[PDB]
RNA sequence: CGCACGCGCGCUACACUGACGGAGCCAGCGAGUCUAACCUUGGCCGAGAGGUCUUGGUAAUCUUGUGAAACUCCGUCGUGCUGGGGAUAGAGCAUUGUAAUUAUUGCUCUUCAACGAGGAAUUCCUAGUAAGCGCAAGUCAUCAGCUUGCGUUGAUUACGUCCCU
């Protein structure tokens, strides 16, 4: 479109939010490249920031994300989706964990720690699924 | 020898001998039917 | 399909009979009634039609009541049960079954030997079964011919497995705990074994039989040694074997140059290092 | 331990209320109707703590289903529970929460994929 | 064809059949083997099929060459046809369909 | 490196036979999602003639 | 209906003629309560599901013109195991069934798998046959995947004999 180039600015791979939220995939699906964030979390940001999926995306500014830090940084007041998430209002804790790469799998398997120490299904056989199926 | 064998003197066209290699493992929890004993706490070493 | 459970009701009454009648059905196809006694020297009426009515249900023989040319035939189990009985007679099989393996004219039947180490009773039944005029004539002799054409590089320094017995359809191949090239994941010496695929057909032209047929199931990294994993090659590549006199080697020789170029490159995205070789050397250095 | 929220609120609940926040495949069970089959179970529970050497071990009273749900109130009693035939002794605690008593079952002499020794008993020795 | 062919209506074509005057027909098939029985050796004979093979080396390899050689293509389905009828007149041999064009006059000539 | 595409289009649209996104790949910079975006603002220069419109198949013609 | 293996069945995904946000809105083999709990046509209850707070029906009328689907046009992404797939599974929802367990399928959203038309062999084909795509039903309390149909739109290649059989 605009026949204008720039001076060393655009990259191709980023390192964002402690892992690789890349500079070729957007906010949305490079938060899917790291495990824990789906589509409509940052697509409800489209009705407040107008940033959809249609670009090669080494373009993001860290001050638009600060009005998304108005949506992110405290997980108790900031429009967390409630029919959406990976694990969400859990048996594990009870809150709607729209968490991140370092915080999904630590908040995922308290349903598999449980049931046949309790003599039923998931407290020896999932430990057998860790003493055998893990090595 | 009467108890130091695996197969009776039927060699002389019949059996391949069925070996029962006893490698028992404990049955820790309470309540046992015919079935569930051998799949209680299998520490497969 | 298959039946197996119609055999263990007999006595000695059929053991003298079999390879006398098996060499007697070949000397004289469909045998009439009062000959099972008299090919084997069995007596006329001392436990006789008792034993033939015992054999009657078992499908290794059948009552083919034609018009004065009667039939007692040693259905399809006249080869099949009686080659199990033949390996009971030729001192290899002592009972039937630890068997898993499926083909068409080669079923892998996992057995343990007279020794105790395992081998495989492969069975030949083509047409499935269709066992008739040549189909029985094939599986008798393709068990005998391929008893003769699995030693073409074992004497010459290379890896072909060895056949043991050729009883009527049965070919016994140690047993090979293979790992084909669709099962494997990684390798430790990649660039040696691409140029050794130009070089295996180099080895095949020494013996005078060029083999081609390479799919993703072929080259077994097997288990000779289990613990230290001294592996080996099983090369299931045989049945595309062609006498080189025939006018199809214009596109067999060019297969040796520019047709193997995909599998060590793509399966093992890793673009390869080594050189190659032709078969123009092997035309003279047989 | 039931949720992390206060324990003097949660333990004596019936088949009514929190599941109206929970999804309709396990809301069309627990927020429709209490199913009071564990109500006369309390009446046999209130004698299954009396004449024991107390706080330690009561008797293995039998129970023969696979879709019945136990409620945590009853710290210190023992009930034997269906596993296909027999009655697994459970010292009943708040250490089972809304899961089946008849989930105590994996009912087979084990599946022989690593040691196949009972498959060897079906094969053919042959005359 | 109608969503694609205006590019071919640029390159020396007033109406788009004008370069294509000498393009479709000039792949005239003259020679193709039969599978000889042979008795063993499956050789090939210097014979002639009806002239619908180098036609179909240029037209049935445009059936694939428009859809099925653009199936799973880097670019789209109908817009890899910006090349398919530009220089299809005579043997270029550097393409998806012209590479076996000499091989009707030499395959039935090599072992004949 | 700011407007080298500006001079090597206005002097190279009568050197390139076509106008597409594959022109840009000769310098090996971008292959990606900045392409279907760029079909509606490119021809404000005014040298290559547009022909047809379709929302699933947006195709034009070289000139 | 639990899974060391192996086969087949259909259905897909391995992509830019792809599907997505909405407008252009068609069929019929049509089927619907008696001495009652059916088909369903009012807004909303509802994140969603329909209850039939109601109504219309002994029937081409009320569903019904089954306002059916694949779908056509303004906007979405140019090859990146990919905005391809929901594969596996979780959390926020029902119509029921006296309770959804080995969840019975109807319901919002993330997990996004093998697989680069795939070694051997092939399944049916001529003036309406390939090829998709629907509709509703014994499956229905949860739908059709099998099925018998009808309807929608409907391609390369052809009158020939044993080479397979």
């Amino acid at each position: 479109s605009l026949v204008v180039q720039e001076q060393g600015s655009f990259q191709h791979i980023l390192r964002l939010l402690n892992t690789n939220v890349d500079g070729n995939i957007k906010i949305v699906y490079a938060l899917t490249t790291i495990k824990g964030v789906g589509r409509r979390y940052s697509n409800l940001v489209c009705k407040k920031a107008d940033v959809d999926l249609h670009k090669r995306a080494g373009e993001l500014t860290q001050e638009e994300l600060e009005r998304i830090v108005q949506i992110m940084q405290n997980p108790t007041h900031y429009k967390i989706p409630a029919w959406f998430l990976n694990r969400q209002n859990d048996i594990t804790d009870g809150k709607d964990y729209h968490t991140l790469a370092n915080n999904v799998e630590s908040k995922l398997r308290d349903d598999l720690e449980r049931l046949k120490k309790i003599r039923a299904h998931r407290g020896i056989r999932h430990f057998w699924g860790l003493r055998v199926r893990g090595q | 020898e009467y108890d130091g064998l695996t197969t009776a003197r039927y060699d002389d066209h019949g059996f391949l001998p069925g070996r029962e290699q006893t490698s028992k493992k404990a049955a820790v929890p309470k309540g046992t039917s015919d079935y569930q004993a051998k799949w209680y706490l299998d520490d497969v070493i | 399909k298959l039946d197996t459970s119609h055999m263990r009701y007999l006595t000695t009454d059929d053991f003298r009979v079999l390879q006398a009648v098996e060499q007697g059905s070949r000397s004289h196809e469909v045998v009439p009634t009062p000959l099972i006694h008299q090919i084997s020297g069995m007596r006329s009426q001392s436990g006789t039609n008792r034993a033939i009515s015992d054999l009657a249900k078992l499908s290794l023989i059948s009552k083919m009541r034609n018009v004065k040319y009667d039939g007692y035939r040693l259905t399809y189990n006249g080869i099949d049960y009686l080659a199990l009985k033949t390996m009971l007679n030729r001192d290899t099989v002592y009972s039937v079954g630890n068997t898993i393996g499926v083909g068409k004219e080669s079923d892998i039947y996992k057995v343990s030997d007279k020794n105790g180490n395992p081998r495989v009773m492969k069975i030949h039944r083509l047409g499935r079964s269709n066992q008739g005029a040549n189909w029985m004539h094939l599986s008798r002799l393709a068990a005998n011919k391929e008893y003769q054409f699995m030693s073409m590089l074992y004497s010459k320094g290379f890896k072909v497995p060895e056949p043991f017995d050729n009883s009527r359809h049965i070919v016994v191949m140690e047993l090979i705990e293979g790992y084909p090239m669709r099962r494997l994941r990684k390798h430790k010496n990649i660039p040696k074994l691409y140029s050794d695929l130009m070089c295996f057909i180099v080895d095949l032209a020494n013996s005078g039989l060029i083999h081609c047929d390479f799919n993703e199931f072929n080259i077994m990294i097997k288990d000779k040694l289990e613990d230290e994993n001294d592996c080996g090659f099983v090369v299931i590549d045989f049945p595309q074997c062609i006498s080189i006199q025939h006018q199809d080697a214009d596109y067999y020789f060019q297969r040796d140059v520019d047709c193997i170029r995909r599998f060590f490159k793509k399966k093992l995205k890793y673009e390869p290092k080594p050189d190659s070789s032709m078969l123009d050397t092997e035309g003279f250095g047989d | 331990s039931y949720r992390g929220v206060d324990l003097e609120k949660l333990l004596e609940m019936s088949t009514e209320d929190f599941v109206k926040l929970a999804p309709a495949r396990v809301r069309r069970r627990f927020a429709r109707g209490m199913t009071s089959k564990p109500a006369g179970f309390m009446k046999k529970l209130r004698a299954a703590k009396l004449a024991a050497p107390e706080n330690e071990k009561p008797a293995p009273v039998r129970t023969h289903m696979r879709n019945m749900i136990i409620v945590p109130e009853m710290i210190g009693s023992v009930v034997g529970i269906y596993n296909g035939k027999a009655f697994n002794q459970v010292e009943i605690r708040p250490e089972m929460l809304g899961h089946y008593l008849g989930e105590f079952s994996i009912t087979y002499t084990p599946v022989r994929h690593g040691r196949a020794g009972a498959t060897t008993s079906r094969f053919i020795p042959l005359k | 064809i109608k969503h694609t062919l205006d590019i071919i209506n640029v390159l020396t074509d007033q109406n788009p059949i004008q370069v294509v005057v000498d393009a479709i027909t000039n792949t005239g098939p003259r020679e193709d083997t039969t599978r000889v029985g042979g008795g063993g050796a499956a050789r090939r004979q210097a014979v002639d099929v009806s002239p619908l093979r180098r036609v179909n080396q240029a037209i049935a390899l445009l059936t694939i060459g428009a859809r099925e050689a653009a199936f799973r293509n880097i670019k789209t389905i109908a817009e890899t046809l910006a090349e398919e009828l530009i220089n299809a007149a005579k043997g270029s041999s550097t393409s998806y369909a012209i590479k076996k064009k000499d091989e009707l006059e030499r395959v039935a000539k090599s072992n004949r | 490196l700011d407007q080298e595409k500006y001079d090597r289009i206005l002097k190279e649209v009568p050197t390139y036979r076509y106008v597409s996104v594959s022109v840009l790949v000769d310098r090996l910079k971008i292959g990606g999602s900045l392409a279907r975006i760029a079909l509606r603002h490119l021809e404000k220069e005014g040298i290559i003639k547009p022909i047809s419109k379709h929302s699933k198949q947006a195709i034009y013609t070289r000139a």
